């Protein structure tokens, strides 16, 4: 809860906006990324590219403000590490797919956005103290295939947990 | 040779797709060798400063790219052998101070079956993804010398397209437009490219 200078009077409102910037280019992230990896993800997207809640953080739409946010929080910490793990793996493996590199860094801006911001009504408003970690274990924990999917995987379960973020603040 | 001033009029901008820049107006002529520097910060993150070139003194770009809806806090160091002074600082959010890129592919048709009326069609710029749009609408005869426009009011929020009617009949017409945010905070795009055609009579 360090502070540079008074955090903005106009949070809710961005994170808002951040939010539903965020869930209206999802959807072309999934696709960038599936189809930049080729066969056989594109013909088998259910089984490699479905949203597995693995250790995934949780979110209850019908929590309380400070409790939303908490988890949001939480949220955008596990992917933003999820998405730096997922491009440091992709500028290697498809080096050629230069519009998904370019993506998954502006998805990768626009979520520290969020976090500065949550982290700014989380503390002004509710007095956190702080918030607990919580971060995505990419590892060398699989063959170029595991990486790929887990990749996929990741996105998938972006796409659909972003949308129930985006209508519930 | 003296200390430098506090410089002034600190202003950014935005072109979709660039990374942002500030200009500012450094002060008298201190005939010491001054250096610049722009500094900003979100409310919890120091940014990377940005020091001003020789070529380009009053004027920064920054090196992390722009991220919409977070307050960024800027302002203007300034310094030599004399003296180390700072501007005054502003606050913004980066959405208030975009430079949209013109709106593309306009082109002109006569779906109406009418003479007086003329459509026209184009592509929006890829920032209408995070702003809504307002626009300004020029038309002139193929031979004229100035323009007119439509009335600001009825090209007030985004769209793809516009019917202008009550034009002479059999008469050839130049279009052109250009967009910004819809609540006036931001920069005119450049226009578009023209677009003309004819109507019935």
């Amino acid at each position: 809860c360090a502070i540079r200078h008074p955090c903005h009077n106009n949070l809710m409102n961005q994170i808002r906006s951040q939010l539903a910037q965020l869930n209206g280019s999802a959807n072309a992230l999934f696709i960038l990324y599936y189809t930049a990896q080729g066969e056989p993800f594109p013909n088998n997207l259910d089984k490699l590219c479905g949203p597995n809640v693995t250790d995934f953080p949780p979110f209850h739409a019908n929590g309380t403000e400070k409790a939303k946010l908490v988890e949001l929080y939480r949220i955008v910490v596990y992917l933003g590490t999820s998405l730096g793990n997922i491009t440091r793996d992709q500028k290697i493996l498809n080096p050629s797919a230069l519009s998904l590199h370019s993506k998954l860094n502006a998805t990768a801006d626009i979520l520290r956005g969020l976090l500065s911001n949550v982290l700014c009504r989380l503390c002004s408003k509710y007095h956190v103290g702080h918030v607990d970690v919580t971060y995505g274990p990419d590892t060398s924990g699989k063959d170029v295939f595991q990486k790929k999917k887990l990749g996929c995987q990741l996105l998938g379960k972006y796409k659909q947990i972003i949308a129930v973020l985006a209508q519930a603040f | 040779g003296l200390p430098p001033e506090k410089p002034k009029n600190l202003s950014c901008i935005v072109n979709e797709g660039k990374k942002m820049r500030c200009e500012w107006d450094g002060g008298r002529e201190t005939h010491l060798e001054t250096n610049f520097t722009l500094k900003s910060e979100w409310a919890t993150h120091k940014f990377a400063d940005c020091k001003a070139k020789r070529d380009t003194p009053t004027s920064c770009t920054v090196d992390y790219s722009t991220v919409y809806f977070v307050n960024i806090e800027v302002w203007v160091e300034a310094e030599n052998a004399l003296g180390k002074v700072t501007s005054d600082h502003i606050n913004f959010d980066p959405v208030y101070k975009v430079k949209p890129n013109p709106p593309h592919n306009l082109s002109v048709i006569n779906s109406e079956e009418l003479s007086s009326i003329l459509k026209l069609t184009w592509t929006n710029p890829s920032i209408k993804s995070v702003i809504i749009l307002k626009y300004n609408i020029q038309y002139r005869t193929k031979d004229a010398s100035t323009w007119s426009q439509i009335p600001p009011e009825d090209t007030a929020s985004t769209r793809s397209s516009f019917t202008v009617q009550d034009l002479k009949p059999f008469t050839e017409y130049v279009f052109r437009i250009r967009c910004m945010k819809e609540d006036g905070k931001g920069y005119w795009s450049d226009w578009s490219e023209e677009a003309s055609g004819i109507t019935y009579e």
